[PDB]
């Protein structure tokens, strides 16, 4: 029904070509009821620093979303802050003061293709998420195992239902449909 | 991030177990290692800290974290012989550390000398060069000193070594004594005395203008 | 296997420019972030610049706003265009291939010697050090030649126009007092050789298309 959705981008340099990753963005949030009292989302995006793309509350349409998601530039990164990322989506995206609607569910989704710089405080900062009550949908770009496992580990139990694999950038699309639904 | 390795220096023989170690200002998830071989470019050796690269020899392994790192030869071969670099990318700028250089440890070895006097067609310029020759030595260290009609020299002389050498481990070093047409000629003496490990006195090699 | 190879080195006066490439084969170009590495005479390695595989460019201090990294995917080419260099910079720059977000140097080019300097190109005097009673000991007998008050490096020297390398020591080069570059290539062989055997070195400087071969006779 209604969710408060923070997506979180990775656009550290390895992730290319960002377009797919945009594509992936456009068939998820299309298929979605954007709307004040509707589903909400919030973009993130990470690297060496992160930068609110939009806020919760920024748009109330679904149209409106698709669009501003579509015009989002890869700010690179020579590092890949996962850590920092998810934390920055939590203490602030999901605070009300950006839209964060007063006890509605709050899901977070997380692209990556690369091990975190900040493996260190990953362990902390989901389990922050945990504290919160954040559902956590994670996906892997693997264009391995000690980095699926990372990941993994980012998403929520039961790991098999929050969790996403894909051989490429290309690869994300042929997983919203089950990302969407799974999220439903 | 700054990143300093250590030793800087290391002489080693075949066999032995080499332990290089990487200190860094600031903990990092990962440490990455680089070999570069005299006159060549660096070489991808160990990534994410202990993955051997593709060509590393299985011998080579890598370890660490936070802050302190290691790069590991655990049977040092005649091959292996090169100086290594530990490299971060958790901070910006990336950084390396100054490089550790690893030589051959081999018994040691007497150097044969050889003085050159100037050519006749330099002189025919103006300037006359004296030439010294260490060859095929161990240890590196050597000390040439320059006498000219028994005067001891002190201002200007160069000297130039090389590479440990790929087949015998050896040193090669030059002192190239320089001075004017003008000077040259006003001395008859020219010599230079080495002292190494491997002399048990001083050696000394030298003619008088002219001679043949 | 997959590979950069640089061109573009030379010598550049305190203040000028330079652009050097690097032709990149092997892997899809386009997607990699690649990267410059340079070494300074005598030091360690230094990240110059970075351009991802989006176009994003990243710096070091030092060269910030004198340099440029930039790429064209079209003929999988990385460049390092630079301006306003400073002595500082003389060094050997290669390009490299990143891998993640490139901080790991996965591949290497050979190498370049960028070298910036007031003084100008200048070909190499070449002497002999003919073999004597000074240059005998034992069995052996040393000669060699004596490269001379050339700039900038490098020289290169053979003998015998490659059939002799065995006892040859060709030292790496020394700038003197006068600010020129000067070194000796010296080899040892049988003494008896000597009045039988005939040993020429070849010298080539190719920064200033200079080529002279020396024959080195005994007096
Ligand atoms: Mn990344």
């Amino acid at each position: 029904t209604q969710l408060d959705i923070v997506i979180v981008l990775d656009g550290s340099n390895s992730i290319y070509p960002w377009e797919s990753v945009i594509a992936f963005l456009n068939d998820l949030l299309k298929r979605m009821d954007i709307g004040p009292k509707q589903t909400q989302v919030g973009i993130v995006q990470y690297g060496e620093n992160v930068t609110h793309e939009f806020n919760l509350n920024k748009y109330s349409s679904t149209e409106e979303v698709l669009v501003a998601a579509n015009k989002i530039v890869q700010r690179g990164g020579r590092q890949t802050m996962t850590a920092l990322g998810i934390d920055t989506a939590r203490k602030e995206a999901f605070t009300e003061a950006r839209g964060a609607r007063r006890g509605v569910k709050k899901v977070m989704v997380i692209v990556t293709d690369g091990e975190s710089h900040d493996n260190y405080r990953l362990k902390q900062v989901i389990q922050d998420c945990e504290d919160e009550n954040i559902q956590r949908f994670s996906i892997a770009i693997l264009g391995t195992e000690k980095f699926v496992e990372e990941i993994k580990s980012i998403a929520s139990e039961p790991t098999e239902k929050h969790f996403f694999n894909v051989s490429d950038e290309l690869a994300l699309v042929t997983i919203v449909k089950a990302l969407g639904e799974r999220i439903f | 991030i700054q990143l300093t390795q250590s030793p800087s220096s290391l002489s080693a023989s075949v066999g032995d177990r080499v332990t290089i170690t990487c200190s860094a200002s600031s903990s990092v998830n990962h440490m990455f290692w680089y070999q570069q071989k005299p006159g060549k470019a660096p070489k991808p050796w160990i990534y994410l800290t202990s993955n051997l690269a593709s060509g590393v020899p299985s011998r080579f392994s890598g370890s660490g974290s936070g802050t302190d790192y290691t790069l590991t030869i655990s049977s040092l071969q005649p091959e292996d012989f090169a100086t290594y670099y530990c490299q971060q990318w958790s901070g910006n700028p990336w950084t390396f550390g100054q490089g550790t250089k690893v030589e051959i440890k081999r018994t040691v070895a007497a150097p044969s000398v050889f003085i050159f006097p100037p050519s006749d067609e330099q002189l025919k310029s103006g300037t006359a060069s004296v030439v010294c020759l260490l060859n095929n030595f161990y240890p590196r260290e050597a000390k040439v000193q320059w006498k000219v009609d028994n005067a001891l020299q002190s201002g200007n002389s160069q000297e130039s070594v090389t590479e440990q050498d790929s087949k015998d481990s050896t040193y090669s070093l030059s002192s190239t004594l320089t001075l004017s047409k003008a000077d040259y000629e006003k001395h008859k003496v020219y010599a230079c005395e080495v002292t190494h490990q491997g002399l048990s006195s001083p050696v000394t090699k030298s003619f008088n203008r002219g001679e043949c | 296997e997959v590979q950069l190879v640089e061109s573009g080195g030379g010598l550049v006066q305190p203040g000028g420019s330079l652009r050097l490439s690097c032709a990149a084969s092997g892997f899809t170009f386009s997607r990699y972030t690649m990267s410059w590495v340079r070494q300074a005479p005598g030091k360690g390695l230094e990240w110059v610049a970075t351009i991802s595989g989006g176009g994003h460019t990243y710096y070091l201090d030092s060269v910030k706003g004198r340099f440029t990294i930039s790429r064209d995917n079209s003929k999988n080419t990385l460049y390092l265009q630079m301006n306003s260099l400073r002595a500082e910079d003389t060094a050997v720059y290669y390009c490299t291939r990143g891998f993640g977000d490139g901080g790991y140097f996965d591949v290497w080019g050979q190498g370049t010697l960028v070298t910036v300097s007031s003084a100008s190109t200048k070909g190499p005097s070449v002497f002999p050090l003919a073999p004597s009673s000074k240059s005998t000991s034992g069995g052996t007998a040393a000669l060699g030649c004596l490269v001379k008050d050339y700039f900038p490096e490098p020289v290169t020297v053979s003998w015998n126009s490659g059939a002799l390398t065995s006892g040859v020591h060709t030292f790496p080069a020394v700038l003197q007092s006068s600010g020129l570059y000067s070194l000796s290539s010296v080899v040892t062989v049988p003494s008896s050789s000597l009045g039988t055997q005939t040993y020429i070195c070849n010298v080539n400087h190719k920064p200033s298309n200079t080529k002279v071969d020396k024959k080195v006779e005994p007096k």
